[PDB]
């Protein structure tokens, strides 16, 4: 159940999903320098 | 934005600003992708023609990373009307793609069912924009952000002179003097879930700004995930 701890998924939920600009490692890993929804660093 | 604070470098990188024929901001938007900006349908009525500025944090200084984009296509929800302010959503397709960089990056679109149970149940979200810093005051020259609590729909309906629809949600404070304001409309409301920010709202309307016993009203992005997906594929 995603009912508890999101099924451990870092993002979408068992089966995990990630938003565009990420791949499923559970965790989600950026595929580029500016993945969605992350504050940018210099 | 009334109250809140300034966005630092990289902190609100999904903010877009719609600029009118005077090169002045009049509404916000949310970067969704290289070619798409999310905004409020009601904003489309409020300029003769407009363009999109990304990467700006100070409208009085030209800073590294600012860029201007023209709009190729406007997709306005057919059901929007000023009679109700319901369906207050539009998507802009840009002529040229945005280059992501410091201060320019998309907000994530959540998946629907997951979003309702997981995002809409969080305590707070973040709203941002270049709007007025007081109800009767001037637009901010600096990009601001504000943490706003999700507000119970029933308390919100009780407080409101107008109908709150299923395509809206309420956020902000009963009496604390912090809220979005004129000029912030169309801009992002994002909710953080485990290190990632997802777009959950579009700044839509309010009875004044930061009024006692009134809240801010946002277009409920989860109500339109399919609509947004279809618009971005058109
Ligand atoms: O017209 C105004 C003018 N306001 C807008 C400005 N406030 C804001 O834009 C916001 C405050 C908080 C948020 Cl979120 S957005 C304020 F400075 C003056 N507010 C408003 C009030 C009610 C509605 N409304 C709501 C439902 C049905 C009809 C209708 O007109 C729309 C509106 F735009
Ligand atoms: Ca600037
Ligand atoms: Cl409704
Ligand atoms: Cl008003
Ligand atoms: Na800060
Ligand atoms: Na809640
Ligand atoms: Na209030």
């Amino acid at each position: 159940l995603c009912s508890l701890d999101n099924g451990d998924c870092d993002q979408f939920c068992v089966v995990c999903s990630c938003a565009r600009g990420y791949t499923l490692a559970k965790a989600c890993i950026p595929t580029g320098p500016y993945p969605c929804g992350k504050q940018t660093l210099e | 934005i009334v109250g809140g604070q300034e966005c630092k470098d990289g902190e609100c990188p999904w903010q877009a600003l719609l600029i009118n024929e005077e090169n002045e901001g009049f509404c916000g938007g949310t970067i969704l992708s290289e070619f798409y900006i999310l905004t409020a349908a009601h904003c489309l009525y409020q300029a003769k023609r407009f363009k999109v500025r990304v990467g700006d944090r100070n409208t009085e200084q030209e800073e590294g990373g600012e860029a201007v984009h023209e709009v190729e296509v406007v997709i306005k929800h057919n059901r929007f009307t000023k009679e109700t302010y319901d369906f207050d959503i539009a998507v802009l397709r840009l002529k040229t793609p945005i280059t992501f960089r410091m201060n320019v990056a998309p907000a994530c679109l959540p998946e629907r069912d997951w979003a309702e149970s997981t995002l809409m149940t969080q305590k707070t979200g973040i709203v941002s924009g270049f709007g007025r810093t007081h109800e009767k005051g001037e637009q901010s020259t600096r990009l601001k952000m504000l943490e706003v609590p999700y507000v119970d729909r029933n308390s919100c309906k009780l407080s409101s002179s107008f109908i709150i629809t299923q395509n809206m949600f309420c956020a902000g404070y009963d009496t604390k003097q912090e809220d979005a304001c004129q000029g912030d409309s169309g801009g992002p409301h994002v909710t953080r879930f485990k290190d990632t920010y997802f777009v959950t709202g579009i700044v839509s309307w309010g009875e004044g700004c930061a009024r006692k016993g009134k809240y801010g009203i946002y277009t409920k992005v989860t109500a339109f995930l399919k609509w947004i997906d279809r618009s971005m594929k058109t």
